[PDB]
């Protein structure tokens, strides 16, 4: 996350860290129930002689605050049993960039670990709304990760604007969030992490999934995120959530 | 071919994963670490330092 600040401890109890064997933190994810995580499809594709689609190759850390303290109280470590990449995912266009991850054993809800709410399929996150991106990703493009979980407040951008800023690259599955001014954005290491949105009763709903961007935090180059409401029924049908 | 595998600049790309990878730098004649986004990378992109060294040994 570029231009963010340290999250408070326990502030984002749905934020998850995914580690691949011998490689440390690769992607974020969100907890949506005791058994299921939402993440990005592009994190879990076979490559360079390593099977990123193979669930045995991953470890999920829940209730994590600091990457150098993964044995702190309340941190829960979990293996994956299943990875479901969306069937329509396209690794050239990044369309349908979403995945469901099944924990080998359920998460235990605590002050540190809790699920995010899922929006109904009909819900719209309105243009201009201040929402939050979180992660341990880079603080600058081509830079370095953050030990302490970062948060950054960003704003929903009109789809028409989004399309014109990134011509021929934005599908209806995608949403621009950030600032036309740049300065605050997600970055490498943040993919698969949730957009968090405070709703009418103060509860937090997932607005989308960190996906891609043209560098990070550049002017007129906001982050591009996978929409959540559109995939509500797909999630229900595959997970029962 | 050594052109692509060893002489090309490293490519982070647009995707926002953080995949620790290795690339050969022909100006230093050494393999160095970089972070790959996960999509549409080029061939100068190795999972292990040892594999990068093997692929690009001696290349100028
Ligand atoms: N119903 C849950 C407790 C409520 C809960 O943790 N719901 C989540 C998902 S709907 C939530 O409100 N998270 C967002 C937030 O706390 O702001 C239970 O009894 O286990």
């Amino acid at each position: 996350v570029v231009g963010g600040t340290d999250a408070d401890e326990g502030e984002w109890p749905w934020q998850v860290s995914l580690h691949a064997l011998g490689q440390g933190h690769i992607c974020g994810a969100s907890l949506i129930s005791p058994n299921w995580l939402v993440s990005a499809a592009h994190c879990y594709i076979d490559d360079r002689g390593f099977r990123y689609s193979d669930p045995t190759q991953w470890t999920a850390f829940l209730g994590l605050h600091d990457q150098s303290q993964r044995s702190a109280p309340g941190v829960q470590e979990r293996r994956l049993k299943r990875i479901i990449s969306h069937p329509f995912f396209n690794d050239f266009t990044f369309d349908y960039d979403i995945a469901l991850l099944e924990l080998e054993k359920p998460a235990e809800y605590s002050s540190m670990v809790r699920p995010i709410c899922l929006p109904d399929a009909s819900h719209v996150f309105p243009a201009g709304k201040a929402i939050w991106v979180t992660g341990w990703g880079h603080t600058q493009y081509g830079g370095t990760g953050a030990l302490i979980l970062q948060k950054g407040e960003i704003r929903v951008i009109q789809q028409t604007t989004c399309e014109n800023l990134l011509p021929q690259q934005i599908t209806p599955r995608m949403m621009c969030v950030g600032f036309l001014s740049g300065g605050v954005d997600s970055c490498q290491g943040d993919a698969g992490g949730p957009l968090s949105s405070v709703e009418a009763d103060g509860r937090i709903f997932q607005a989308g999934v960190v996906s891609w961007g043209d560098g990070c935090a550049q002017r007129n180059k906001p982050g591009v995120y996978t929409r959540l409401p559109l995939f509500r029924d797909w999630i229900k049908e595959n997970t029962g959530v | 071919q050594t052109e692509d595998y060893c002489l090309a600049s490293n490519k982070v790309g647009r995707c926002r994963g953080s995949f620790p990878r290795w690339y050969y730098d022909p100006t230093e004649q050494i393999c160095k670490s970089f972070v790959y986004g996960g999509c549409l990378g080029n061939k100068n992109n190795y999972l292990r330092e040892e594999e990068c060294i093997l692929a690009c040994r001696g290349v100028q």
